[PDB]
C-alpha cells in the first residue's frame, strides 16, 4: 500500500529481418597532441612572422 | 609546508646551498647555509609552522654581510688536531675559514655566530669552484682544493698551502669533484671528456668522451661505489674504471641534480629538476614519481628538518626558500621512509565536474 | 537527475551560438555553396604553385 | 673577474638573452679572448635548437590521415656547431673533416656527427657505413637513434628491429628505446605488438605524454570509451592545457555517456583555439555530436561552420551531404561527394557513397568506377563486394 510502481516494460524489441544499403559517414576525428618540439618551432616561427612585420 | 623570501634582487647559482651540523651538536639535527653573490650569509632552522594564516616570527638565526661575492660554501672538517665541522666560503679573491661557535645568546635573532676566521688564504688567482674530500688518504680530517678560473690546482692543508700545478686541457671551467674510494680528482672539460687525474705530484690517467658538457658531478657510495654525471642533456653513471653503468636520455633540459640515499641494494636515488618547474625521482632509470614545484631550482639537497628525514629543499636564483611541500607525504624515495606531518587532506582527486549552479545558468 | 538538467541548459548555449555565427558568415554569403544560382565552388593550390 | 662568472653563472641557469650581450661586452676589452669568444658562439646555440623530426604524435590515423573505427580496430668543436642551427651543412662538413683527421680516433662525437650531416642533406649509404663504426666501439643511447633512424627511412622493417632489441638488452628498460619500437609498429599497423610495448613505457614511466593518448585513443576506437577517457582525464591533471585536448576529452565523455563535462569541454575547446583552421575541427566533431542527438537542423549548420571556418576539409563534404540526400536534394548532394572525392584522392567513403545514389538512378558506368576505388583505398569492404557484383551481373548480360 506504499506505492504501486508498476510501469511494465514491453520486454521485445523491433529485431531486424533484412540488410539494407544504405549511406554511412565518416566517423569523427580525435585530434593529435603535438610534441614538444612542435610546440616550439610553431612558437619560434609565429615569432618571426612578426620580426619581419616590422623590417 | 614552509616558505620564505630572502633577500633583495640577489643572485644565486649552484654551490650556494648545503645541509650539516657545522656547530658539532649532539642532536645531529642539520641546519641550512645559504649563500649569495653578495656576503649576505644566512643560517636557518625553519621551526614546525602550522597552518594557522599567520607569518611566524625569528625565522632567521643570524646574518653576517662580508661585501663580498661568495661563490661555493663547504661544510667539513677543516682544522688539523679536532673532529668539528667548520664552514668554507670562497670569495672571488680570498678564501676563509669560519669555525662556528654557538655564542651566549640562545634563539630567536641573537647573532648564534661570530665570524671566527681560523685562517684566510690569499688567492694568486680567481677561482671558478672547489671541493673537499681526503686527499691522499688520511683518516678523520679534509683538505681543500682550489680549481682556478684559467684552471690550476692549488691545494690547502688546514695549516698551510701544499702546491701548485696547472690543469691540461682547459678551454673553459667545467665542474670537479675527488672520489673517495679510487682516490683521484674527477673533473670535465669543455671538450667532452671526463676526466680523472691522479693525486700524486702531469699525464691523464683515463678520459671518457660523454657528448656533451656537464652541469653537476656528484659521487656517492653506500656497498656500490657509483660516479654520477648529469650532462645539458643526458644522464650519466659512470663505474670507476670508466664503465657506463646506465643511461637515461631527457627530452626537457635539467637544472640541479642530487642522489641521495638508496632503499636498495644495487638501487640509487636521484632527484631532477627541469624548468617546467617539475620534479622526477628516479630509481636508476625507472621513474617513481614527479610532482610539481613552485619556480625552477638551482640547488637542491637533503638533510634533517626538526628530526624529520627526507626533506627537499628548493633555492631558487631569486632568493626562494620554498621546501618540502609535501606532495602525498614528505618522504624520500624510498617507500615511506618518513612520514614528516603525512596527516593531511588528501593527493589527486578525482571529479572534474562543477555541478553548481549550472541549471538556470542561462 | 542533475545530469539531465546540466545537459538541456548547456545544449541550450549550444543552438544559440551556432546560430549566431551561423548568420554572422550566411549575410556575408562566405559559404561556397547557394541555392539561386546553383554552382559549388572548390578552389587549390596546385604544386607547380612553389 | 665578477664579469666573466657572472657570464657563466647566466649559462648555468640558461638566462641566454642576458648572457649573450654581457658577453659581447667583454669581446672589445681584449683583442681575443678564446673563453668569451665560445661563450658568445654557445649561448647563441641554445635560442633554439631542436634535433628530430616533425614528430607529431597521432591516435586517429593510418595512412595519408585516415580515420578509424569503420576501417578495423676543440674550440672548433663548438664553432661547427654554430652552422648546425644555421643548417650550413656543406661548410661545416670541412672542418668536421679537416678535424677528425687530425685526431684520428677517440672522437665517436665526430664520428656520428658527420653521418648527420651526411643524413641531413640525403648522403643515405655514406651515412650509414659512417656511425655504424661509432657504435662498434662506444654504447650511446642515441647513436641506436641514429642507426635506427637511417634504416627505417631506407624502408627496411626488419633491420629497424634488431637495433631495438640489441641496445635494449645493454641499456635495459630504456623509455625511448621502448617508444622507438612501438613508433614502426604503427607505420606497418601492427598494433597486435605495437600497444604492448606502449604498456610497458606506462609500466615504468608513468608521465610520458606521448605514449598516453596514443593508448587513449586506440581505446576510444574499438569500443572501450571509458578507458580511454581515464587516459585523457589523467593527461590533463598534469597541466598542459591545449585545445587540442578539451577536443578528445569533449568526444570520449560522450561515447562513454557521460553528460555533464560532454558539451562544457567543447565550449572550452571552440575558445583557446590557435588558428581559424583549426576551430573548423571542432565545430566538425560537435557534428557528430548534434547527429546523435538527433537533431540535424543543429547538424546542418555544424559542418557548414566547419566548412566557411575552412574549406577543403574534405570528411566535412561527404558528411554534409548524407543530411542532404536525407531531405532528398540528390542533385545537390551528389556535387558534395564529387568534390570531397577530389579533395582526398584516398579514404573509401565519397567513393562508396558515390555509388549509391548513382546506382538508384541508373547510371551503372559512373556507378562502378565509384565502386571501383571503394576498393583499391579500402578491400575487405562487406558493401562494396556486395555491389561490384551487383554491377557485373548487369554488364555480362541480362
Amino acid at each position: 500500500v506504499k506505492s504501486m510502481f508498476r510501469e511494465v516494460l514491453p520486454k521485445q524489441g523491433p529485431l531486424f529481418v533484412e540488410d539494407i544499403m544504405t549511406m554511412v559517414l565518416c566517423k569523427p576525428k580525435l585530434l593529435p597532441l603535438k610534441s614538444l618540439t612542435l610546440e616550439k618551432l610553431e612558437k619560434m616561427h609565429q615569432a618571426a612572422q612578426n620580426t619581419i612585420r616590422q623590417q | 609546508w614552509w616558505s620564505t623570501i630572502l633577500g633583495d634582487k640577489e643572485e644565486f647559482d649552484q654551490g650556494c646551498l648545503c645541509l650539516a651540523n657545522v656547530d658539532n651538536s649532539g642532536n645531529g639535527q642539520d641546519k641550512i647555509i645559504v649563500g649569495s653573490f653578495m656576503g649576505y650569509l644566512r643560517i636557518f632552522s625553519p621551526h614546525p609552522a602550522k597552518t594557522g594564516d599567520g607569518a611566524q616570527a625569528e625565522d632567521l638565526l643570524l646574518e653576517v654581510d662580508l661585501r663580498d661575492p661568495v661563490l661555493q660554501v663547504e661544510v667539513g672538517k677543516f682544522v688539523s688536531g679536532t673532529e668539528m665541522l667548520h664552514l668554507a666560503v670562497l670569495h672571488s679573491r680570498k678564501l676563509c675559514v669560519y669555525s662556528v661557535s654557538g655564542t651566549l645568546g640562545n634563539v630567536e635573532h641573537g647573532n648564534q655566530c661570530q665570524m671566527k676566521l681560523m685562517y684566510e688564504h690569499n688567492l694568486q688567482r680567481t677561482a671558478c669552484n672547489m671541493t673537499y674530500g681526503s686527499f691522499g688518504g688520511v683518516k678523520g680530517r679534509d683538505l681543500i682544493c682550489i680549481q682556478s678560473m684559467d684552471g690550476m690546482l692549488m691545494v690547502f692543508e688546514q695549516e698551510s698551502y701544499a702546491f701548485g700545478r696547472f690543469l691540461p686541457g682547459f678551454l673553459l671551467p667545467g665542474p670537479l669533484a675527488y672520489s673517495s674510494r679510487t682516490d683521484s680528482f674527477l673533473t670535465v672539460s669543455s671538450c667532452q671528456q671526463v676526466e680523472s687525474y691522479k693525486y700524486q705530484v702531469l699525464v691523464v690517467d683515463w678520459t671518457l668522451n660523454i657528448g656533451e658538457q656537464a652541469l653537476d658531478i656528484c659521487i656517492v657510495s653506500f656497498s656500490a661505489s657509483s660516479v654520477f654525471v648529469l650532462g645539458e642533456r643526458n644522464f650519466f653513471c659512470l663505474k670507476d674504471n670508466g664503465q657506463i653503468r646506465f643511461m637515461k636520455k631527457l627530452d626537457w633540459s635539467p637544472s640541479c641534480f642530487l642522489p641521495y640515499c638508496s632503499v636498495s641494494e644495487g638501487t640509487i636515488n636521484t632527484l631532477i629538476g627541469n624548468h617546467n618547474n617539475m620534479l622526477h625521482i628516479y630509481q636508476d632509470v625507472t621513474l617513481k614519481w614527479a610532482t610539481q614545484l613552485p619556480h625552477i631550482p638551482v640547488a637542491v639537497r637533503v638533510g634533517c628538518l626538526h628530526d624529520l628525514k627526507g626533506v627537499i629543499v628548493t633555492l631558487s636564483d631569486d632568493g626562494h626558500l620554498q621546501c618540502s611541500y609535501l606532495g602525498t607525504d614528505p618522504s624520500l624515495f624510498q617507500a615511506p621512509n618518513v612520514q614528516s606531518r603525512e596527516l593531511n587532506y588528501d593527493e589527486l582527486d578525482v571529479e572534474m565536474k562543477e555541478l553548481q549552479k549550472i541549471i538556470k545558468d542561462v | 537527475t542533475a545530469m539531465h538538467r546540466a545537459f538541456q541548459t548547456d545544449l541550450y548555449l549550444l543552438r544559440l551560438r551556432a546560430a549566431r555565427a551561423y548568420l554572422q558568415a550566411l549575410e556575408s554569403s562566405l559559404s561556397p555553396l547557394s541555392t539561386t544560382a546553383r554552382e559549388p565552388l572548390k578552389l587549390h593550390a596546385v604544386v607547380q604553385g612553389l | 673577474m665578477e664579469p666573466l662568472l657572472l657570464a657563466w653563472s647566466y649559462f648555468r641557469r640558461r638566462k641566454f638573452q642576458l648572457c649573450a650581450d654581457l658577453c659581447t661586452q667583454m669581446l672589445e676589452k681584449s683583442p681575443y679572448d678564446q673563453a668569451a669568444w665560445i661563450l658568445k658562439a654557445r649561448a647563441l646555440t641554445e635560442m633554439v635548437y631542436i634535433d628530430e623530426i616533425d614528430v607529431d604524435q597521432e591516435g586517429i590515423a593510418e595512412m595519408m590521415l585516415d580515420e578509424n573505427a569503420i576501417a578495423q580496430v676543440l674550440a672548433k668543436a663548438l664553432f661547427e656547431y654554430i652552422f648546425h642551427h644555421e643548417n650550413d651543412v656543406k661548410t661545416a662538413l670541412d672542418l668536421a673533416a679537416l678535424s677528425t683527421e687530425h685526431s684520428q680516433y677517440k672522437d665517436w662525437w665526430w664520428k656520428v656527427q658527420i653521418g648527420k650531416c651526411y643524413y641531413r642533406l640525403g648522403m643515405y649509404r655514406e651515412a650509414e657505413k659512417q656511425f655504424k663504426s661509432a657504435l662498434k666501439q662506444q654504447e650511446m643511447v642515441d647513436t641506436f637513434l641514429y642507426l635506427a633512424k637511417v634504416y627505417v627511412s631506407l624502408d627496411q622493417p626488419v633491420t629497424a628491429l634488431n637495433l631495438f632489441k640489441q641496445g635494449l638488452d645493454k641499456f635495459p628498460g630504456e623509455v625511448t628505446l621502448l617508444c622507438g619500437i612501438a613508433r614502426i609498429y604503427e607505420e606497418m599497423n601492427n598494433m597486435s605488438s605495437a600497444a604492448e610495448y606502449y604498456k610497458e613505457v606506462l609500466k615504468q614511466d608513468n608521465t610520458h605524454v606521448e605514449a598516453i593518448a596514443c593508448i587513449g585513443s586506440n581505446h576510444f576506437y574499438s569500443d572501450q570509451p571509458e578507458i580511454a577517457l581515464r587516459f585523457y582525464r589523467r593527461l590533463l591533471q598534469m597541466g598542459i592545457y591545449n585545445g587540442q585536448l578539451f577536443n578528445n576529452l569533449g568526444l570520449c565523455c560522450f561515447y562513454a555517456q557521460q553528460y555533464d563535462m560532454t558539451l562544457t569541454s567543447f565550449e572550452r575547446a571552440l575558445s583557446l583555439a590557435e588558428n581559424e583552421e583549426e576551430a573548423a575541427d571542432v565545430w566538425y566533431n560537435l557534428g557528430h555530436v548534434a547527429v546523435g542527438i538527433g537533431d540535424t537542423n543543429l547538424a546542418h549548420q555544424c559542418f557548414r561552420l566547419a566548412l566557411v571556418n575552412n574549406n577543403n576539409h574534405a570528411e566535412a563534404y561527404n558528411n554534409l551531404a548524407v543530411l542532404e540526400m536525407r531531405k532528398g536534394h540528390v542533385e545537390q548532394a551528389r556535387a558534395l561527394l564529387q568534390t570531397a572525392s577530389s579533395l582526398a584522392p584516398h579514404m573509401y567513403e565519397p567513393h562508396f557513397n558515390f555509388a549509391t545514389i548513382s546506382d538508384k538512378i541508373g547510371d551503372l558506368q559512373r556507378s562502378y568506377v565509384a565502386a571501383q576505388k571503394s576498393e583499391a583505398a579500402f578491400p575487405d569492404h562487406v558493401d562494396t563486394q556486395h555491389l561490384i557484383k551487383q554491377l557485373r551481373q548487369h554488364f555480362a548480360m541480362l
